[PDB]
């Protein structure tokens, strides 16, 4: 019940990496749940890990999304 | 191995050698995308007759 309390807490901390600036990709299609790929708009493609706890059901179809700079 | 990989198999890399990683389920051939975008649908002998 403790760790219900902190996992929350401990939730918080990967949600403050979203933060300005960002760089905009456009999710391209999926292969896996925690591993998709996306196409940056400055014209590479990337296949990187996706964050927890986000909206598997949204990004399917062809969607923006955003990408933290430096990685 | 290089035995599992064979023509036309789209790779995964990671950039800092662009190692290759594993193959990815979807494969891109040339010879079934130009009977595509012709378009033809499958018929079948009853829809000749005539």
């Amino acid at each position: 019940r403790h760790l219900k309390r902190e996992l929350k807490r401990a939730q918080e901390e990967v949600k403050r990496i979203q933060s300005v600036p960002l760089v905009i990709g456009q999710f391209l299609e999926p292969i896996d749940q925690n591993t998709g790929i996306v196409s940056s708009t400055t014209g590479m493609s990337y296949v990187v890990r996706i964050l927890s706890t986000l909206d598997r059901e949204l990004l399917k179809p062809s969607m923006s999304v955003a990408l933290h700079r430096h990685s | 191995n290089v035995k599992d990989l064979k023509a036309s198999q789209r790779v995964c890399l990671r950039s800092d050698s662009y190692m290759l990683h594993k193959v990815l389920e979807n494969k891109a051939d040339p010879l079934v995308s130009l009977m595509m975008v012709e378009k033809v649908p499958d018929s079948t002998y009853d829809m000749v007759g005539g």
